[PDB]
């Protein structure tokens, strides 16, 4: 995943 | 006066969610990023996929066109960033000296100086030419979720979890100014508008506020969509009618009028929350992406 995509 | 996106493209392609998309300055490419850990460039006219640029072993949180459009950077869960030639696909620089994820770049307007945040609660300062880390900022207490420079590069505004929008001066380092909420709700994306007078940001509270920055007063708040969760990109829209854009965690693009704080429009298709939106530099035209489920980016245009 990436940082963003993840709560 | 309201806006007529209508759909124009659906670009399918990333195998992941995907976290940012940006239009290069001279309006001719449209980048994205993905937790798949590439990157991609597609025509912004045609929507025509051109290319696939990798190299990062994490996932990507942001992408950024350097002034020319000829360099991208991404910022990774690998605590890298990387520099990149697009006509070549080639990883010019690796930047290295976060110590976790990095969540979001950009490019100063003169382009020889890139700024990132992280979740190592830093903003770092870089050199493009070299590579080397000029500066580190400790620039907020929880991670950062946005950085921007101003029209002249003379200014950052950095946003973080820990609630605050700041204000840095480039040359030193310096903090300018802090702007403060007493509900402390976490902000979740901050920038320059095009002329850098205002700073519109986004807190986890389902709003987006528009600041003077200088006088430390929010002169405009827009609401109706959602956002608790994710750290989704906002925009001003300044080619036809003046408008804000952002995505939002109904699966929905939202456009208000910047001056009226009205919705004026409301653009239906993603199937996921809709983390990114990007408007074309000379064109009426929003690039929009979404999360996981979804993993597309959709091309829209209006006739103001």
């Amino acid at each position: 995943g990436s940082a963003r995509a993840r709560p | 006066v309201k806006p007529n996106y209508a759909l124009k493209f659906t670009l399918a392609g990333h195998t992941k969610a995907v976290s940012s998309v940006k239009f290069s300055p001279n309006g001719e490419w449209l980048a994205s990023s993905s937790a798949d850990k590439l990157i991609k460039i597609w025509g912004a006219y045609d929507g025509k996929f051109e290319k696939t640029i990798s190299g990062h072993k994490l996932g990507i949180s942001d992408v950024a066109w350097s002034s020319d459009s000829n360099l991208l950077v991404s910022a990774s869960d690998d605590k890298t960033l990387k520099i990149w030639d697009v006509s070549s696909g080639k990883c010019l620089k690796t930047l290295k000296g976060h110590s976790n994820y990095v969540f979001c770049c950009n490019f100063n307007p003169q382009s020889n100086l890139i700024v990132s945040g992280s979740f190592d609660e830093s903003v770092r300062i870089w050199d493009v030419k070299t590579g080397k880390c000029l500066k580190t900022l400790p620039a907020h207490s929880d991670p950062v979720s946005a950085v921007h420079f101003n029209r002249d590069g003379s200014l950052i505004v950095s946003s973080s979890y820990d609630g605050l929008c700041r204000i840095w001066d480039t040359a030193s380092g310096q903090c300018l100014k802090t702007l403060i909420d007493d509900d402390n709700p976490p902000v979740s994306f901050v920038k320059f508008s095009p002329n850098g007078k205002y700073i519109l940001a986004a807190t986890l509270d389902n709003t987006l506020k528009l600041w003077d920055y200088s006088k430390g007063k929010c002169l405009k708040t827009y609401t109706g969509h959602k956002n608790e969760k994710y750290c989704i990109f906002a925009n001003f829209s300044v080619t036809g009618g003046k408008w804000i854009v952002s995505g939002s965690e109904d699966n929905l693009v939202y456009i208000w009028n910047l001056q009226t704080k009205e919705i004026v429009q409301k653009l239906q298709g993603h199937t996921d929350v809709v983390i990114s939106t990007a408007c074309h530099p000379t064109e009426n035209i929003i690039a929009s992406a979404a999360l996981e489920n979804d993993k597309t980016i959709k091309l829209w245009k209006s006739d103001c």
